[PDB]
RNA sequence: UACCUGGUUGAUUCUGCCAGUAGUCAUAUGCUUGUCUCAAAGAUUAAGCCAUGCAUGUCUAAGUAUAAGCAAUUAUACAGCGAAACUGCGAAUGGCUCAUUAAAUCAGUUAUCGUUUAUUUGAUAGUUACAUGGAUAACCGUGGUAAUUCUAGAGCUAAUACAUGCUGAAAAUCCCGACUUCGGAAGGGAUGUAUUUAUUAGAUUAAAAACCAAUGCCCUUCGGGGCUUUCUGGUGAUUCAUAAUAACUUCUCGAAUCGCACGGCCUUGCGCCGGCGAUGGUUCAUUCAAAUUUCUGCCCUAUCAACUUUCGACGGCUGGGUAUUGGCCAGCCGUGGUGACAACGGGUAACGGAGGGUUAGGGCUCGACCCCGGAGAAGGAGCCUGAGAAACGGCUACUACA
RNA sequence: ACUGGCUGGGCUGGGCCUUUCCUUCUGGAGAACCGCAUGCCGGUGUGUCGGGGAACCAGGACUUUUACUCUGAACAAAUUAGAUCGCUUAAAGAAGGCCUAUGCUUGAAUACAUUAGCAUGGAAUAAUAGAAUAGGACG
């Protein structure tokens, strides 16, 4: 099959090489597995050593972490829209590492009012049509985030109006066909500058 | 260098977390989210370039994730036209016993150089080993020595 | 080579068996153990070359099998059982114990021991640090890793090791004035005197040592073998590894015989 | 043993070769042949072609016995030996040959902080349960073809095969919180290991103070004077070893397994506890290793002087793939790399080395061949099982033979 | 074969002086020379008595670079040279030997390869850099 040597090469002077010995059982490779979005599937295989590998082919959801508030929450990621490499991928939403996705804030933004009873990215107030509380079963809970308010302080404005619109920008950081598992984290601050005006410009 | 992030990922050394909203100041400097450095031993110094600078480059010995392990050797810059890398030259001489005199010979080598160091045609280096990098590639750039006259 | 060798041919085997280069074409090809296969001593050649009870192959794997005969206290009964420095084999039926140690010329020999010395060992520490959960262990040159050791101790040191339960007993420093035996190279089986050390950062550090008649010789660390600071812990072999050289040798030899007779 | 003789001329002295003399673990052949010790032998041309016979199987008390199997008569589940067959392991070691190969193999010397490892050795895992489910072999009996180590359909049954699957106890940590005497709290969840991602700890060199905000306090005359405090391993060098937090998984592991002994307690129940072994099991360490890899070293040729990048040639970046690094591969971007110190190409009646033959010293020549390393099983390619194969006394297709 | 002597003659080496001496910091233990007294015949163990500069060890910093030579480490077995033992001798082999023995005892040595790589001493020989528009050295 495929084979990874360097014997079929040309040397670094220009010679060309001779043939030295048949293909050999190590240093083989095999076809690049596709991952893109669909319902789950996944192929197991039987590598060196009685050792297994995951291939991803289609996938919808998968752990993502927001690193400043430690929050790590299995959202459900919507399309890739910018890959460094090469434009191709994006059209045919095929992911791999360091690839700008969609990610929405269903679990996320719950985990942040539990955290404090404040308003986050609302310019709704026009229409005011879902307005809607409930009253905190105790008043020593007020407290604990009049306390926690003082030091952890406030979400930069930036990120805030992201919010608004409800989608978030990620990039993935696992390896899809090796481990089957495409985690990502959620980015921030002066990263944004960079890719903000790359994406839809 | 003119700009550091001229790519089209985002460079960045790995695991360093920078948008905090606390600041603390203090020492580990990997710790504390400001670049991240290491020593490699020998005897041999990290110049202030490499600590105050803005370059990202996941290949130089400093500020990396290579580790410089086997022989040094020592040569000759015979061209930097290229990309961050350098051809070195090395003279020694054999000696063809049957006739009791020696012959001179001849070899380059190709070293890896850091974007910390500044290296003119004509000056010395002194080379490491580490991990294959390119197809020729095996050594890095450590002391340019002082210039002479 | 599509696999693992697993024969050993005559004339390649380690010189210090002393095999003959005739009387077949096969070595015993010790097995997979706690020492080097090149650094090792074969029950086999042991019984049958050696002590000269068995004559034969056959009877020699009788004698291991009808567990008679156990290394550091467990009854092994493989015939190419790897067996090295500074081990205890004892056979109790008979009443003999024997320890595999170098002579001055860098061969095994037949050791006699007493019953009461023959109760422990010691061995030099290649790595000392924490496993899984925090508890600390270290791993001595017989594939012993005995964990929670007395934290002062340190890499290149030695330990004793009691042979019932196996915890250790004591322990030696690597320095200035401690009693050492090498135990490969050109200088296997001197012993002498940390006289001082010499650091190489890099690989390969050099040492060097002085005998008892004032001579002088240098190794690596990584081959030499602390059993002692003053007043050995061990029982020397006849000649006390003193290195005398040709001349002597002879002269003394044949003066010797000559009185004897 | 650091050695010479005959031959041009009518005769002489030279340069110069021809011939003579000796060895060879160096081959063939002719003539001849009484004894003792030792024993090489289809390599050279044809890695040309092959009839026939053989060269790899395996059982102990310890995986599976209703043989209409043998042997007795201590076993009413069995209990001794034991055909056939299922399951486990090896068959990837040995043995043969030298076709290809000119920085390729190989030699000495380095590296894995760049990886895999059955087996061996030593450690090591608290978060219906007097026991769970369906097939199949051997076997009785009915068949096909001229042809084989081809096999069909019908009726039974075992697992260390296959698939499920509870396992005793408490503490401590982070969140949710029933509840207001604005001060802590009822109860509620998670917490082994395997995978993946993100964050945190993993310190330290010599000292004296002075300010902002405030809360554990001791002594105490209630004026107040104060203030001491715990760990942290290793290498020349790391994001190392190890630990903590938030989560995840067509998701693992934590013994439904076999032999010997026959013991101790008191509610005397077909009760509870108890020994030595075999076979397995997650992780770490070791051994036999394996794969890559730093420096230097090869015979002849210029009637071979400029080579490499179309369709990777030198490098940078982002990914894919492999057990892992790498222009190994996929995209985007620079224009490089080697050479008279002989590159590139051509010849070899060329596997490399340890070494053999002959000698003053310096050398010349040979090395298929008993030891180490490499490659191959007619020529090419492709693959299943397994820790390990691009295997050929394994399979698939083409070529040439048969 | 053993013992002493010559201010015996030499060869190799190590210390000081002559403008030359030979880097430096931290820590360890501790001898000789010094003063005390319990003791004996101008001296010593005395003691948790104390003051100097120096031999060793551990730790840190500094020094023109290659060639050359000496000494170290590491590097198969077989083969080469070579020690021992009357296989009846020899080529070979690594065995064997002693008394009477229900026993004792030994050897299976040593040197070389020599190019490349790792340390150490030497500083002649053959190359190479340093202050000149001072952009020089020290406090």
């Amino acid at each position: 099959g495929i084979s990874r040597d360097s014997r079929h090469k040309r040397s670094h002077t220009g010679a060309k090489r001779a043939f030295y010995r048949k293909k050999r059982a190590f240093e083989l490779g095999r076809q690049p597995a596709n991952t893109r979005i669909g319902p789950k599937r996944i192929h197991i295989v039987r590598t060196r050593g009685g050792n297994h590998k995951y291939r991803a082919l289609r996938l919808d959801s998968g752990n993502f972490a927001w690193g400043s508030e430690g929050c790590t929450r299995k959202t459900r990621i919507i399309g890739v829209v910018y890959h460094p490499s090469n434009n191709e991928l994006v059209r045919t939403n095929t992911l791999t590492k360091s690839a700008v996705v969609q990610i929405d804030a269903a679990p996320f933004r719950q985990w942040y009012e539990a955290h404090y009873g404040q308003p986050l990215g609302r310019r709704r107030q026009q229409k005011q049509g879902q307005v809607v509380e409930e009253v905190k079963k105790s008043k020593s809970v007020e407290k604990k985030q009049a306390a926690r308010f003082a030091a952890h302080g406030k979400v930069d404005p930036a990120l805030e109006k992201q919010f608004e619109a409800g989608r978030l920008y990620a990039i993935i950081s696992s390896r899809p066909g090796q481990s089957g598992r495409a985690d990502g984290y959620i980015l921030e601050g002066e990263e944004l500058a960079f890719y903000q005006r790359k994406l839809h410009k | 260098e003119l700009t550091v992030q001229s790519e089209r990922a985002f460079l960045k050394q790995p695991h360093i977390f920078l948008n905090s909203k606390v600041k603390v100041k203090s020492t580990r400097p990997g710790k504390g989210g400001r670049r991240w450095y290491k020593d490699v031993g020998l005897g041999f110094k990290t110049p202030k370039t490499a600590i105050e600078g803005h370059y990202i480059d996941k290949k130089c010995p400093f500020t990396g994730m290579v580790s410089i392990r086997g022989r040094i050797l020592t040569g000759r810059v015979v061209s930097t036209k290229m990309h961050r890398t350098i051809i070195i030259r090395r003279e020694y001489l054999h000696y063809i016993p049957k006739y009791n005199r020696y012959e001179k010979r001849h070899k380059n080598l190709a070293a890896h150089v850091s974007p910390a160091f500044r290296v003119e045609e004509g000056d010395m280096v002194v080379v490491g080993q580490c991990r294959p990098l390119s197809k020729t590639v095996r050594f890095n750039v450590l002391r340019v020595l002082p210039r002479t006259g | 080579a599509r696999g693992p060798k697993k024969h050993q041919k005559r004339l390649s085997a380690p010189s210090h068996w002393l095999l003959d280069k005739l009387s077949g074409a096969y070595a015993p090809r010790p097995s997979t153990g706690p020492h080097k296969l090149r650094d090792c001593m074969p029950l086999i050649v042991f019984v049958r070359n050696r002590l000269k009870y068995a004559l034969n192959y056959r009877e020699t794997k009788a004698i291991m099998m009808q567990r008679l005969v156990k290394v550091d206290g467990k009854v092994r009964t493989d015939i190419t059982y790897p067996a090295g420095f500074m081990d205890v084999i004892t056979i109790e039926k008979t009443g003999e114990n024997f320890r595999l140690i170098y002579d001055t010329k860098g061969r095994f020999t037949v050791h006699r021991i007493t019953d009461e010395e023959a109760k422990y060992k010691l061995g030099k520490v290649k790595r000392v640090q924490l496993g899984r959960g925090g508890v600390p262990f270290l791993v001595t040159h017989d594939a012993r890793t005995i964990r929670y050791p007395d934290p002062l101790i340190k890499v290149n040191d030695t330990v004793k090791i009691d042979l019932e339960t196996g915890k250790i007993t004591d322990f030696i420093k690597f320095d200035t004035g401690a009693l050492a035996m090498i135990t490969g190279g050109r200088n296997m089986g001197r012993v002498g005197v940390i006289t001082h050390r010499e650091r190489h950062d890099g690989g390969f550090g050099i040492v060097h040592l002085k005998d008892a008649l004032d001579n002088t010789f240098a190794t690596r660390e990584s081959n030499v073998f602390v059993i002692g600071s003053e007043k050995p812990w061990i029982s020397l072999p006849k000649g006390k590894g003193v290195k005398l050289t040709i001349a002597e040798e002879r002269d003394q030899r044949r003066a010797r015989a000559l009185a004897a007779a």
